[PDB]
């Protein structure tokens, strides 16, 4: 429509298990803060995963 | 434009500031909105349609 200027915005949501995925939002097990949200990212190392 | 006016979209839109309102009252759409109600009741009031 017009009088909105000449730009169109959208949002796109990332999953919850991405590396893009960077958030102030994380507990580990023991209770304590955390540096990253995500469990684990786009990262398939068993060690790490465990 | 004459949609446009009835279902306040384009010009007819209120302009936008951060501290004042932009309510616009509807007057086409009332206007129309007992208009169209009155006209269709005739074509349904009786089972048969054409005579």
């Amino acid at each position: 429509p017009k009088h909105y200027g000449k730009t169109i915005k959208v949002y796109e949501y990332v999953p919850l298990l991405d590396d893009r995925n960077i958030n102030d939002q994380g507990i580990d097990a023991s209770g304590a803060t955390i540096v990253n949200g995500n469990l684990y990212g786009s990262s398939k190392d068993i060690g790490n995963i465990t | 434009e004459w949609n446009d006016l009835m279902r306040i979209e384009g010009k007819a839109k209120p302009p936008k500031v951060k501290g004042r309102s932009q309510v616009q009252p509807k007057l086409v759409r009332r206007q129309a909105e007992w208009r169209y109600s009155a006209l269709t009741e005739p074509f349904l009031g009786s089972n048969k349609l054409f005579k």
